[PDB]
């Protein structure tokens, strides 16, 4: 139905020679995957909506003008965004690097109710509103 | 068939025979006048033959609620799932104009105790809570005298009336808030916590005090219960009009001549009222400029709709307003309505528990801006911005006290537009 | 006491209420060391009195 000579190729993709990424780069760095945890001095919820990837952190000095934060990996501050984390874990494997998983914490629903607030006997009742 | 009109309710039909102490207060005077009569009886009837009978005689909210006292005292016919229910009684009164409760409970509270006694037997009611406003001292002094000359006469306590229906009455002082009157706010008050109110639901029906099952009431609405119950429904019936009926102890008070509080049958029109009773306002009838009916919280009303409209709930409501505790204040032409409404705002930020956001921010709002404009200090766009703040105040509040302060607002800019614009143009003029 | 069993036991610190007032009845303003008092007395948290002593009306703190 999409005639185009096919082939079947089983082995994963090795895009990796292709993305120009040095030896050391795609060998030695470590990305992990995760959601980032909303910040606790907020309440909003729609940023561990995403699964991110980031790269371990690496040398930080101060250079001798003014204590500035020169670096040397350029893949430091670069993040990657995805909807589901088998996206991106594709994406990591077929780069190549080596990869590490974190699961989607989520809240557990809490049953909450008002007339918890005050009790006949119940040790809930509230002291103050 | 129906009343053509309403007035001139009969002395020997008004319930309150010693409203103004003209009888002997204490149980002597009380059996004489017929209170703590046939209780026996009227316990033994049962809470289902009560409830039938409050029905049947249909009281709307005597304290500024409006909601029948049928199906409200309705909430409490449940099977009891061990709790001890209670039922309350609300005496606050810090209603602009609010003078009737005192009035009755300091001259007639045998009727009051009585009312408390049956409406608990009908409600599963292990006791009662009657809440007294600390300010009215000497009131509970002389109630709770009453209140122990009963328990000496056996009617109320352990076996009430020989009946075996063990209710009971504790009086409860209130270091003084108005807000304390608002039914969840008096919960949380008599809790021994702070007077601010609670979110319904949980109502106060199934969660009240202590969370037990409890009921507020008025101190009017149960102390006209007993003389109902004894009498049957069909005497409120007859009185009033449908709805609207029976009685209801009128307060008037401002620029009449005799500003005197009255029992009076019931949806009466306000032409009668001032003028038969309190002499006529203080400069005939053209003197009169404006009214507010029961409770500040409902806007004020010009002459031009007073002397038609009724005092009945639904008829207020066609005059944009509400009937309230039938506090009737007059204000005459000499009387500035801007700062007269200037004063009332002000109690109202006074007494703003601070609980919601749209209280205790937007009351202090209105509080300045419109003493701003009682002094002058404004741009005629200003008027359309305290209108939407009361909006904003109206319906957003955890208690009913943000709509009752919004309100009086309202009737304000609704029937003196033009006043305000003629002193902010005087305001105006007078600095260059 | 009369105060006391006038409520229903477990929910005591309801009678926070006429006993501070009782306080003013004897000292008509109220110190801190009255809020003290009356929060050891009712075995409630200090400042559960406090809240109820700066919140509503008379309670002349001064
Ligand atoms: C701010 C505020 C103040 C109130 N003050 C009183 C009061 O002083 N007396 C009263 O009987 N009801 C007062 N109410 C109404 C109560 O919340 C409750 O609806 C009423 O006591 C029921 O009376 P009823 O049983 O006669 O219908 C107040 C309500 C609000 C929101
Ligand atoms: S309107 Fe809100 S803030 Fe104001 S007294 Fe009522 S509950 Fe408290």
């Amino acid at each position: 139905t999409q005639d185009t000579q096919l082939i079947a190729v089983d082995e994963k993709l090795d895009i990796t020679t292709l993305t120009g990424v040095p030896e050391e780069h795609i060998k030695t760095r470590k990305v992990r995957i995760f959601v980032p945890a909303r910040n606790n001095m907020q309440s909003g919820v729609n940023n561990t909506k995403k699964w991110k990837m980031e790269f371990d952190t690496r040398e930080r000095w101060e250079n001798p003008l003014m204590g500035w934060s020169s670096t040397a990996d350029p893949l430091s501050n670069l993040v990657l965004t995805f909807s589901t984390k088998e996206d991106a874990v594709a994406f990591a494997e077929k780069n190549g690097w080596s990869f590490d998983v974190e699961e989607r914490k989520v809240p557990k629903p809490k049953s909450k109710s008002y007339g918890a607030n005050f009790s006949w006997n119940k040790r809930t009742r509230v002291s103050t509103k | 068939p129906k009343k053509t009109s309403f007035g001139s309710l009969k002395d020997e039909d008004r319930i309150f025979t010693n409203l103004y102490g003209r009888h002997d207060w204490r149980l002597k005077g009380a059996q004489s006048r017929g209170d703590w009569y046939k209780t026996k009886e009227i316990l033994l009837k049962g809470p289902d033959w009560i409830l039938g009978e409050v029905k049947t005689s249909g009281l709307r909210g005597r304290g500024g609620a409006g909601f029948p006292t049928g199906l409200k005292w309705s909430f409490m016919n449940k099977p009891s799932d061990g709790r001890p229910k209670y039922l309350v009684v609300n005496a606050d009164e810090g209603e602009p104009g609010t003078c009737k409760d005192r009035e009755i409970i300091r001259h007639d509270p045998h009727k009051l105790v009585e009312g408390c006694l049956v409406g608990g037997r009908a409600m599963g009611a292990r006791a009662a809570y009657i809440y007294i406003r600390g300010e009215f001292y000497n009131e509970a002094s002389n109630l709770q005298v009453a209140i122990r000359e009963a328990y000496e006469a056996g009617l109320i306590g352990k076996n009430a009336c020989g009946s075996g229906y063990d209710f009971d009455v504790f009086v409860v002082r209130g270091a003084g808030a108005y807000i304390c009157g608002e039914e969840t706010a008096l919960i949380e008050s008599i809790e021994g916590k702070q007077g601010k109110p609670r979110l319904k639901p949980p109502f106060p029906a199934d969660v009240g005090v202590f969370g037990c099952p409890t009921t507020v009431a008025n101190v009017e609405t149960v102390a006209v219960s007993p003389t109902i119950c004894r009498r049957g429904g069909a005497w409120f019936a007859s009185f009033g009009r449908e709805r609207n009926s029976g009685t209801k102890l009128f307060n008037i008070s401002g620029h009449v001549n005799h500003p005197c509080t009255v029992e009076e049958e019931m949806s009466v029109p306000l032409k009668e009222l001032i003028e038969k009773h309190a002499g006529g306002v203080i400069g005939g009838w053209d003197n009169l400029l404006a009214v507010i009916p029961g409770g500040s919280s409902t806007p004020l009303i010009p002459k031009s709709v007073c002397e038609t409209v009724l005092m009945d709930f639904d008829a207020l409501v066609q005059a944009q307003t509400g009937l309230g505790t039938a506090a009737v204040i007059v204000m005459d032409r000499s009387t500035d309505i801007v700062k007269a409404i200037a004063r009332l705002i002000e109690f109202y930020k006074h007494e703003s528990c601070g609980q919601c956001t749209p209280c205790r921010e937007g009351v202090d709002w209105m509080n300045k801006v419109m003493a701003r404009f009682v002094k002058g200090d404004a741009r005629p766009a200003e008027i359309d911005s305290l209108w939407e703040i009361s909006k904003q105040i109206e319906g957003h509040t955890i208690c009913a006290l943000g709509d009752g302060a919004a309100w009086p607002v309202q009737g304000l800019i609704r029937h003196f537009r033009p006043e305000l614009e003629e002193r902010m143009q005087q305001f105006a003029l007078q600095h260059q | 006491e009369a105060i006391v069993k006038n409520y229903p036991e477990g929910h005591k610190a309801a009678a926070v209420l006429p006993v501070l007032d009782l306080a003013q009845r004897q000292n008509g303003w109220l110190p801190i060391s009255a809020m003290n008092k009356v929060a050891e007395i009712l075995q409630v948290p200090p400042m559960r009195v406090y809240e109820v002593a700066t919140f509503y009306t008379m309670y002349n703190r001064k």
